[PDB]
């Protein structure tokens, strides 16, 4: 049988918490993937085109973690590229190329396999241009990259040293496909939010009529991310040709302090669980009071750091416990209270 | 078989 | 030999909106291939060579034209990308593997690659940009543009025999690029700014005055007619480059009209292949004619051409493809003008 | 440091520094320290012109996300330079502890 | 030419230009005819006219020769263009309101 | 000439005509003569302190200093710019007479 | 003297770790601070060499 986007998603809500629309759009798109990947001959005058996605979020919201258990879930080849290291042709960086030979290697070079593949490119915000304006000089680690990827996303024929460039002059390079290989954009634009206020929240003068928020009721970059339309990723500096090969654009609502909650616990690699486990063999238990993690996600949610704050504010409520506990002898189990989060308490201790 | 200049 | 109406023709078959672009190509493919056959032309005047350049927004049938009159000639035709090529000598590409890529596809047949052509895809992406620090050297620039040139200019280009193994016999069989025909197309972006400075003297304060509204901005379409080759200069291209390619086909944005019929009209299109992606999972998909104006009117105020429609579409059927393959005992699904606009979700007979 | 494709040494160098260490046992550093000195140097500078690229700073921390997060980056062996066409040593740095480091100068004036 | 950055690199290419054009053949390259075009915008750039004012004068420019990967600083070939004549045109909109 | 690390020009290009006059005879450039014109215009006529930056004036001069006073000089090849790459031969200027020709401007006001 | 010092004792057996204290000459034009530099070079055994920070 096929895998239906509800088990799909069940297998990613798993790990991840509270990001619906993006689950969604992400399960659909593995299902169609794997719906042309079975009609591969199809039998009809219609070519089934992709649709490539493009993950836009805040930082700790569970885009490169959504990917990740994609990869457990995928049957067919799925890897993870960062755009940094990416360079236009002819420079020292590197060459977009290499993501497909990444790929093959997943699918023990196999081209026909290859072709029908999952990309993911991480920090694809970060080789954008800094304006509208096409540029000044040569963006080699910015639209230069944008330009490159154009046809590796629209879909050509790439060209791949199967073992080793050194072994033969010319090796036979293989030539593989992407019309069929789905790609997932995902990067964490910043200032995004303010430009989408500037073409949204109008009427903010001086005057009687002018609007100000106070950054009260002001929306958040979640809310207002969800308004995202094409013309505010030209100007925070994505090329109208690169936003074109990216049609679905998904966004992740920033985490609340409910969501926070439940991610402590919740998910398989939990937080808590981790800490656990690292007392657990240590000899120790550790327990959380629910009250403690209502704390640690109030303080989390103040850093803007997303999901990892929290292991900032655990990290630091038991430095001084982790320190001193191998020095302990007897002690079985450990209890955090709420006042252990202010730093008002020590933590309560069992010996046994 | 050196490879090319790369800027 | 082939007639500029029968190539619109054909063009028209698959390409919708581009009715003034059609005709300059057609009539500067036909021009050039009967210069080719009168090589003398009985008379002292030589004819200036045509060679097309396309200009136009994304989504409007710039690598779509040049791929329809691929099918239709006979003759050899490549298409290549300024973003991969790079100065000579260098790890990136090299100008003259056009040539061989050309012959390639004409069988090694240095006669017929003469009488070729040549699509550069991105040619504004080679654009000429001031010197970066950084940077060790800019050579996905001018340097490209250069040896471009001197292939358009008509020059012999010396092409490996096949490349038979490590000692080819140093044949390198040579190749005129004189007879070529070049289509250097892309997007340039951000020149319909430098366009607008150039045309636009502003407004006027008075009563009198014609003030001029965001609406009146005059933006790319429309506004690339106008372009004269200070335009490109200032972009980045070489002033002679643009006296080479006298032709320039101008692509308009696509109307709300060409979005519509391409929505139903191609044989691959939007519309097909989501109802066949519905077909082969045991439900058929209707779109109703008020549905696809709304699709249309999303997608161009997107600015992003024909893709925006799947954008579009993706979004109204998010939902329902999200929870069809669970629903049962369903066979047909509806959508109305309210779905695109997401107040309704779509009507689904469960018989 | 300074960001990719540009004269400066890549972000990719700390790891083939870290394998001299274990003899070239990827394995080995996978599970090493690293500390990164200096990590102030590399800062946004606010009040800048828009249209430019801090290579050297912004950049360096772009490229370092993937870094200290976790993900198989390539390592030359020398490490002097990255060309594209060059064999490349993978190694996962997900286990990798990196402790930054820095006298924040005029971090006082700001809190 | 301008931005007056790397000018001598620019210049040197106005001079490259002439010699693809001449075949790589410095007797004939030197007889070459330069257009300089739109001569007056770059008035107000002073460092713009100074570095053409010396390829005007005559100078000695290095130029690689038939391309190629990589090749000595000797091997550049060695053009001069105090025999080559320059013309510069352009536009004086202005000009006719000083006289 | 600019201030190293600039875009506009460096320093080090003149020695680099010197040894194209020498045919690249580094022993019979060090005795060599220069004459660097327009001297006046790297002078600080209308100088506006430089808080931000001084390229074009002061930023010149002081690169000068050691050159006129006489150290190696590291040359690129020919018509290239200073970068990692090591394809550098040393050029010693103690030995070079400059003669630094400019017509000042509004000189004998000051004097 | 110092440096020649901390050179002879390579090994430095001791529990103990000697650490260079660098220079800073301040003067003003034509006092003598790149020339003690060459002076010093004259009779140094070990490899001395001047660059300038402009660069
Ligand atoms: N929705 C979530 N559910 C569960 N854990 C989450 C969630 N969001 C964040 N986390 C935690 O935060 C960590 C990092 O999440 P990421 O999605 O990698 O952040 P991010 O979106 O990649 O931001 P970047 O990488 O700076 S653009 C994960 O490994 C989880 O531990
Ligand atoms: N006039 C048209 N008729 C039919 N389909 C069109 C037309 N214009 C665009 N399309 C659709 O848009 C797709 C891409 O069109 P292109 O011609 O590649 O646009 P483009 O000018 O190449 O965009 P770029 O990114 O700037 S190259 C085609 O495969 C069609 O699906
Ligand atoms: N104390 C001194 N004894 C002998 N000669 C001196 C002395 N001070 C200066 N001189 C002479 O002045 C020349 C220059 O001295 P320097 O030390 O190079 O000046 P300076 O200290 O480098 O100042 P700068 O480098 O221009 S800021 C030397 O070559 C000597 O000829
Ligand atoms: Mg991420
Ligand atoms: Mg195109
Ligand atoms: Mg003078
Ligand atoms: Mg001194």
């Amino acid at each position: 049988a096929l895998p239906t986007p509800h088990e799909i998603r069940n297998h990613l809500d798993d790990y991840v918490i509270g990001q619906e629309q993006a689950k969604k759009v992400l399960a659909v798109a593995v299902y169609n993937h794997y719906k042309r990947l079975r009609n591969g001959d199809t039998s009809n005058g219609v070519e089934l085109g992709k649709s490539n996605i493009l993950l836009i979020g805040p930082t700790g919201s569970g885009k490169t973690l959504l990917a990740e258990t994609l990869a457990r879930l995928l049957d067919v080849p799925f890897t993870m590229a960062d755009a940094t290291t990416l360079t236009e042709a002819g420079y020292v960086g590197e060459d977009v190329e290499n993501i497909i030979q990444k790929l093959l290697q997943k699918s023990d070079y196999d081209v026909q396999k290859a072709q029908r593949g999952i990309v993911y490119i991480d920090e694809i915000d970060k080789i954008s241009r800094k304006s509208d304006n096409p540029s000044i000089t040569r963006d080699v680690s910015g639209e230069g990259v944008q330009q490159a990827l154009l046809k590796l996303i629209e879909g050509t024929v790439a060209a791949v040293p199967p073992q080793g460039g050194r072994k033969h002059p010319q090796q036979e390079f293989l030539q593989v496909d992407t019309s069929k290989i789905l790609f997932i954009c995902g990067g964490a634009f910043a200032g995004l939010d303010k430009v989408i206020s500037h073409r949204v929240e109008t009427g903010s003068g001086i005057g009687f009529g002018a609007t100000v928020k106070a950054k009260s009721d002001k929306a958040s970059e979640g809310e207002l991310l969800a308004q995202v339309e094409p013309e505010d990723l030209i100007k925070f500096g994505l090329i109208p040709e690169f936003i074109g090969r990216l049609p679905v654009v998904a966004t992740l609502n920033e985490l609340s302090e409910e969501a926070l909650i439940q991610i402590l616990k919740e998910p398989k690699n939990a937080l808590t669980k981790q800490y656990q486990a690292l007392f657990n063999l240590e000899g120790v238990d550790l327990e959380f009071r629910d009250e403690a993690l209502d704390a640690i996600a109030k303080k989390a949610m103040a850093r803007k750091t997303g999901a990892r704050g929290l292991r900032s504010i655990v990290e630091a409520a038991l430095l001084d416990t982790m320190y001193d506990l191998p020095s302990m002898e007897d002690v079985e189990k450990v209890v955090i209270d709420e006042s252990v989060i202010d730093g008002q308490s020590e933590p309560l201790l069992i010996y046994g | 078989e050196n490879y090319a200049l790369a800027a």
